């Protein structure tokens, strides 16, 4: 009842970083502290291992276990989207706005970062687990990708936004909210198809299936919190980005069609800011009035 | 999201099934409660004003030195006395973010509405302080409005020229093709828009110095000149515009199209190089009666008889270009080119057409120079003659190249204050003092034409706002009773005007004794043809204003024989693109494209709906796509036949006719007497 | 050397179906005999069953076994193109020209055909033999893949071609023009990921996979001109349709980087009408002498 | 296939394991013997042919009117008498391919290689019937070749212009750009090649009068430049050919350079515009010490000094401009910088690379201005003086554009005939004829600098022919002492025909008295050091002339104060394209590229030897590429001591070498003194 809508939508979203002129963003970016910066390059390059993840292997992964070529054709779009297009358009950021020692120290940076290395382990591993004609692995890989899609990136997110939100890095940040808005789609298409496999199941399998969710959800969220004070307490933001978190870890399990597991608080209104012609020849009777 | 965003994007969120137009009225005021009185420099008199302006380099010392203190300071009261609002956010936004002075860092407002205005119309008089009064009555009415360059630039010292259409011709040689790359540059350097004549240029395949197979044709100086306007734009501020005009029997005519086909290749296709083609009424009989046409070499035609291809009659040179076989041609079939130009409209608007015989059976100065090309907006129908530029230390033959004068009569404005009469004379003693204040040193042509021919183009816009806000249908046969009548009376108090100027002076227009005027031929059809509104409902709406008679119009050319006439050109319509807005009007004559027009700017959505739009009058503001183009075809004729210049006719389109229908459309332009067609817009 | 430049050119050429209207191609339907609607609708069949194979398994598992990040996500870009856009252009072409059950019996047939079914199983044979960390069965699948793109389609490609270059069927010729550029490109791409593997070899291993992609042509050929046969002798263009093959026979030994194996023929005109030195940094000392 | 054809293949047919050379010859006699006797067109005697290449518009009449009729037989006559043959297929097919003059329609030969002869000697002597046979005796021994147009275009009624090479000065204007435009494509339809230097334009993203970011930078005027070369292209003939040439401190200088990368996209890449980089000694002195530099805007620079960056000096000014404030400025690499020039020409062959201090610290004229950039071949080193083109009805400050006229000695057949000095002393004569009857009347600068300066270019070619020909490697030392001599010699006798000149006309080159000729600094290194060969060999080879010594070069120095010297510059060394051809030389001073070159000609492919080859010599006609380039760069460097102007200096490179020898063979030129590098060609 809904893949049409989804590819028609997939494919109306379609963009390139290059339609999207960076050169303005510069100043801006001159005018931020040695700090600022700092936390700006980590977060995207969080991102940009995230969405490496996700083209090369996730939703390739998930594509090849779902049957159905118009399915198949939507998650094709989506990996096509999340390593030919968001990964890519992090590089035209980086590139624009650092020289490349930066640029390399920061990719030097993920590859050593503990809490980035372990989200990658949990995520990649769920993807690497599933099992051909084994709905119980799939759905737990879809249940990872959701919790890529609509929690894990937030953390990053926050940060353009709050930007963007202020009138800063504007252009950087157009680019994020068009990324942004992919995931939301991601995310709750990929949500459907987990729910198509949940309501398969026995009650009892459906308990279990829950309690993977809720157990991978708090695992995930407690090293996301060590990885938002690593990066956000030296611009002394890190409460208010765990608030954003904990937001979008209730519309992650939304999307999955349990309940809301964190309690609503009040998110920074600066986030809230942030967000060929048919041819006739001529008779002899048209030239006459 | 600013509020007064959000309020003018309450205008689509209907209540009671009905557009919220009221509530644009609320953003106007939150435009100016919250951004536009904080962002404007305030002064504690205006002399402070005046000084720290002068002071900084952004107006001119010599035209606020014509007035006291005392008269530049009644001139701003007058102004300001009005108490104008703008009726709509757009208005004021297209303002103060195009036209409003604003500090060197863009951060502040120098000028508001009335401010420019009296700057304007305290540069208009030259020192009369009762005229400056009354070109601010005539501005802050809104009765008329100065062109964008003249509107923008009027006054300040960080200025391009106050004339933004320059006709350039091109003749066919290497000295005068680098002399027009160089004045293209230059007058793209000062702002303006230029349309160059490739037509005397020979076509590709003629011979240089009897080589044989050497030239490049009319497409290697289109690249020279889409490069020569790429890189003059504006100090980098605006896209360098400009546009090529070929006559249709040059050989070139179809590589010359095939530079606006998608599927030309880079060295063939230019991209910021508008194109347009004259079309004489010999092609039209040719392809009519289906008979095979012939595309011309103009350097054989010129080798031949001495003179350019297009510098002759086509009608009685056809033939004999035909039989002579010292003349190369090549076979082409009309109709097939008909419906080439058909489809290179439907694909990209272009190119602009240009139907010859319909401008120069009413040309009044074909003695000079027939009518040979039009401009960048295709709207501007003067004589022209080339210019020889020799060597160098040797001296060049300079010529006439076209550069008219623009400025619009807001018809609602004008008619509503029953003042034709006062607007249109005010306005043309307004763009002769413009015309008069311009002086361009690198375009030696432009130039002496504006000393000689003196030619001005005065405009009307509203057309359509104005019939719509009276319950008159832009198609109906009471809009063009209206049209006609209205262009009428603005055509007798232009000509009037100008025999006013040109005796006060004592002098006319270079070559006026042999123009139409001053042999009264001009005349004929006001002499005999009443003009008067053969409906009740219109001549209700000219209640209030005398409506010059057979008479009168024989009265008039009588005094024109007796003083001549001072302007070589008075009339055309421009296409209006942004000062509408200001105005809080439609653009031009045209019918209105949408109701409401939604645009982007930044990252925000705001809405304009057309002026004085609501649910009584919603039918009235039909949409030019759904308006039948052949009685809009017959609007545009009814104002052409009081137009001495063109006037800019856009052609809209479905996406369903095909190129059938759009050549139909042209040849009934062509029938009914259609000068120009500008564009083929696409819904 | 080269993924990056390959990126540019694919996004680039980025097109959507619903951007080419097909219902203006049954002016010239209608006038076609049996015999030109059957071999069109036929090699319609061919070509959008070929291209399935390549979506679903050819792009992707082919991105699955290649390193590196950037030549993943063309490939992701290229299994897109696909599945996303080629295969709904197929489609749509096939619904525009017949009705639901003529649809559905042409395939049947072009499902049992012996000559479409031996290649199609013949090439997915070889994606299927890919073994994890070998790069000698990926170099086989690679050139299986590039005999596909740049080879195969073009039996069935001759006759879009052929009505195109006639002013037949212009909207979906249009269409195929566009699928069969974005094939040049693809095989010529994957070609490239084939020498690169193949340069890595002794000479003796070289010599050895030469004869493997010689001994494939060849068996793949044989077929084709029975494929051509079958579908061509009833409307006369057998003989042109063969020469068509062996030219694009010799294209995909090139993008293979070997050389021609057949003679250079002329191609049918109203087909016709259808269609660094090695950087190193001053290291001081060479600037005195 | 053309029996001569057949005869030519047959050289690389092996007899008993060597290459058939004598076959070549045969292939000669049957060109003459079947085509070129054939196609020849011949008249009762020299009066019938004389009257119709006069009255058919192929000869001009003046040239010969300065003649009786007897006079011009008696020159005929001597340059039969030699009975010239070429020794070569190839030579005699360039000759009657390229530049004897056939019929309108090229259907047959008018001109013989001794009526070629004869008729450019009769122009040069300009009415002196014993110096016409002079020349006669000069150019059918070969001992001198003028240049390409020289030799085709003399005496013709539809030539071009004599010179090769043209250079302008572009100042930072639109005035001055478009003017440069203008010029280019008139000196472009004039058949010569144009150099411009764009480092007096401002950079991208300068202000044009006080609106900043707003300057296109010199990739604007590069892509002009290209558009007007490509349109001006010798009538469809030879494809424009024009050279940009920017110091590597101007700002743009990695956009200039990214006009040549293949990566380049459209609206960048420029494709018929050849580019060259100007190094001052600032630059590499930077790179060396791994010390960060500062690329500098221009206009900047003007407005705080009052001169454009490239008219001082920046070995002195460097500091200056970076402690400046008000000069803008942007950090660089200048090794990266070398390293992208040397991957660069690796890629493409491009820029050219001009050492300025190397050509600066031997310029003789620096009073009149530095040498700021070269010719579009990077041989050509003279002072040039911007010129202030102003607005139209303005006077224009002409200054000086570089213009010098080429002619080569064939080092071969000046040592045979022991003729240095009479071959040099007629060879400056010609050369000074054809400046002095050279005026162009659209190129004002080139004109005045033509007049003033009396610049001629004197070159060499066979100077790798006489080498190998006479058993001496052209790496080894004896090799550099040969050319060290014989370029001694040649600008002895040069300077002392200038002086000569001077003396016989009492007029001198403009601004001459504050020259290095003047105040003797010039002969300094003559007066001390003595350039006598050092080998028994060479001296040997020198037999029977006299090589100047110290005193000789004493009295010429005096001789030089008493009387002055006619031409501000005399000798460079142009590449010599195809005119090598016809003398049978290697091509320039440069090593050959090949022993056996295979050319195709129509369906034909053709073999062609270097002059001389043989099994005795073939090793010691090493190929270029197998050359090692530091000895290159050392006899380029000796042959440049004694030449004013450049050489036309190619790189021959390996495949296997990597930008880092590119760099290493730039700075050891560097180092050496070379002026210009022309080309980096990779095998
Ligand atoms: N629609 C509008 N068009 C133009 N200017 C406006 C508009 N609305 C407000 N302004 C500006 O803001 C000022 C405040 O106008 P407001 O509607 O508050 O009342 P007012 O009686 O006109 O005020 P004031 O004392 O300024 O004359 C106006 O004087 C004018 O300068
Ligand atoms: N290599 C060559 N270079 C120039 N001209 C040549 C050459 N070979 C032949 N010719 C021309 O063709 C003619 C053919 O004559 P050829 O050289 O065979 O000897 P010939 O008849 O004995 O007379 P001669 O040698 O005295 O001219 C020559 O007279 C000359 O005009
Ligand atoms: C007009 C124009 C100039 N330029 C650049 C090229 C010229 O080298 C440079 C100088 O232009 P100028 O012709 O000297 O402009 P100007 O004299 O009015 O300004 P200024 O007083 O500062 O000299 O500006 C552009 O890049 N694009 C343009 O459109
Ligand atoms: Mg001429
Ligand atoms: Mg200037
Ligand atoms: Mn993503
Ligand atoms: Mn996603
Ligand atoms: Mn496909
Ligand atoms: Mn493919």
């Amino acid at each position: 009842d809904f893949t049409q809508m989804f590819y028609n939508q997939n494919v109306k979203q379609f963009w390139l970083p290059e339609e999207i002129a960076l050169n303005g963003d510069l100043l801006t970016w001159k005018y931020l502290g040695k700090n600022e910066q700092d936390t700006y390059m980590k977060v995207l390059a969080g991102l940009t291992l995230l969405d490496t993840e996700q083209g090369n292997t996730g939703m390739p992964i998930v594509a090849e276990h779902v049957d159905g070529h118009q399915r198949k054709a939507v998650l094709n779009f989506m990996a096509m989207m999340e390593n030919a297009v968001h990964a890519k358009s992090y590089s035209n950021i980086f590139m624009t706005l650092a020289p490349t020692e930066t640029i390399n120290e920061v990719f030097e940076w993920v590859k050593q970062n503990k809490y980035l290395q372990k989200k990658a382990q949990m995520i990649v591993g769920l993807y690497k687990a599933i099992q051909k004609d084994d709905e119980i692995s799939l759905f737990k890989a879809m249940v990872a990708s959701v919790y890529l899609e609509s929690f894990l990136f937030y953390s990053g997110f926050y940060y353009p936004l709050y930007f963007y939100g202020q009138g800063k890095l504007m252009q950087s940040g157009e680019i994020i909210n068009l990324i942004l808005r992919d995931e939301a789609i991601h995310g709750v298409y990929v949500g459907l198809l987990a729910q198509e496999i949940y309501n398969k199941q026995t009650e009892e399998k459906k308990a279990e299936l829950r309690e993977f969710a809720i157990d991978l959800l708090n695992q995930l969220y407690e090293n996301e919190l060590e990885y938002t004070e690593d990066l956000y307490d030296q611009v002394g933001l890190s409460h208010d980005v765990k608030k954003f978190i904990r937001y979008n870890a209730n519309k992650a399990l939304m999307n999955l069609g349990f309940d809301p597991y964190f309690e609503e608080e009040d998110i920074n209104p600066i986030v809230l800011n942030g967000l060929k012609a048919t041819v006739e020849p001529l008779k002899d009777d048209d030239f006459y009035f | 999201v600013p509020k007064w965003i959000q309020l003018n994007n309450e205008i689509m969120i209907q209540k009671d099934g009905k557009f919220q137009f009221d509530k644009d009225k609320e953003a106007v005021h939150s435009y100016f409660v919250d951004y536009i009185n904080q962002n404007t420099v305030f002064f504690h008199n205006l002399k402070e004003k005046l000084d720290y302006l002068v002071e900084n380099q952004y107006y001119e010392e010599e035209f606020l030195s014509l007035y006291s203190f005392e008269d530049i300071k009644e001139v701003f009261k007058t102004a300001y006395a009005k108490k104008f609002r703008f009726p709509s956010f757009m208005s004021a936004f297209k303002f103060y973010n195009d036209y409003a002075l604003k500090t060197n860092d863009k951060k502040k407002i120098l000028e508001r509405y009335e401010d420019r205005i009296s700057i304007v119309a305290l540069f208009f008089a030259n020192g009369d302080t009762e005229k400056a009064k009354e070109y601010v009555n005539l501005m802050i009415n809104q009765e008329y409005q100065p062109s964008t360059p003249t509107f923008l630039n009027a006054g300040r010292k960080r200025r391009g020229e106050l004339v933004s259409c320059f006709l350039l011709e091109v003749n066919d040689s290497l000295n005068d093709i680098s002399r027009a790359i160089d004045i293209s540059m230059q007058l793209s350097k000062l702002g303006g828009g230029v349309s160059l004549n490739l037509s005397k240029l020979r076509a590709k395949g003629e011979a240089i110095k009897d080589v044989e197979n050497a030239t490049k044709g009319v497409v290697g100086v289109m690249k020279l000149l889409d490069n020569a306007f790429r890189y003059a734009d504006q100090m980098g501020q605006r896209q360098g515009s400009g546009a090529a005009y070929l006559n249709i029997f040059h050989r070139d005519i179809n590589d010359f199209l095939d530079t606006k086909k998608i599927s030309a290749d880079e060295d063939v296709r230019v991209k910021t190089l508008s194109i347009g083609v004259v079309i004489p009424d010999k092609f039209v009989e040719l392809a009519r009666e289906d008979k095979a046409a012939y595309v011309f070499y103009p350097h054989t035609i010129y080798k031949e008889y001495g003179q350019h291809m297009d510098e002759m009659d086509m009608n009685e040179m056809y033939d004999k270009f035909v039989d002579n076989p010292r003349v190369k041609k090549e076979k082409i079939n009309p109709r097939k080119l008909l419906e080439k130009l058909a489809m290179l409209r439907s694909e990209s608007g272009y190119p602009y057409i240009m139907f010859q015989d319909n401008v120069n059976k009413v040309h009044a100065n074909n003695h000079i120079s027939k009518v040979k090309f039009s401009n960048l907006c295709s709207e501007v129908l003067q004589a022209s003659q080339v210019s020889s530029y020799t060597d160098y230390d040797e001296e060049d033959e300079i010529g006439l190249d076209i550069s008219c004068n623009l400025g619009s009569l807001n018809i609602l404005n004008v008619m509503e204050h029953k003042s034709i009469e006062k607007t249109v004379k005010l306005a043309t003693d307004s763009l002769t003092h413009v015309s008069e204040t311009t002086d361009i040193r690198n375009a030696p042509a432009v130039r002496r034409a504006n000393k000689a021919m003196k030619s001005i183009g005065l405009g009307a816009m509203n057309l359509h706002g104005y019939l719509a806000q009276n319950g008159i249908a832009y198609e109906s046969p009471e809009a063009r009773d209206f049209a006609n009548t209205f262009f009428m009376m603005v055509n007798f108090y232009s000509i009037q005007r100008s025999a006013e100027i040109a005796k006060e002076k004592g002098e006319t227009f270079d070559q006026y004794e042999g123009s139409t005027y001053a042999t009264g031929e001009y005349f004929d059809k006001y002499v005999s043809t009443d003009f008067s509104p053969k409906y009740e409902k219109i001549a209700n709406l000219f209640e209030g204003m005398h409506i010059p008679t057979t008479e009168d119009w024989k009265k008039l050319k009588a005094f024109v024989a007796e003083h001549g006439m001072y302007h070589s050109y008075r009339l055309c319509i421009a296409p209006t693109g942004s000062i509408s807005y200001v105005q809080s009007s439609t653009a031009s004559v045209m019918p209105i494209m949408e109701r409401i027009e939604e645009r982007t700017y930044g990252n925000s959505k705001t809405y304009y709906p057309m002026p004085g739009l609501a649910s009584n009058n919603w039918f009235f503001y039909k949409e030019a796509y759904d308006m039948d183009m052949f009685k809009v075809v017959d609007m545009i004729a009814t104002i052409q036949q009081h137009i001495d210049q063109g006037i800019s006719f856009t052609l809209f389109l479905k996406d369903t006719m095909t190129t059938r229908d759009l050549n139909r459309i042209d040849l009934y332009a062509h029938h009914r007497g259609i000068k120009t067609i500008y564009y083929a817009r696409t819904k």
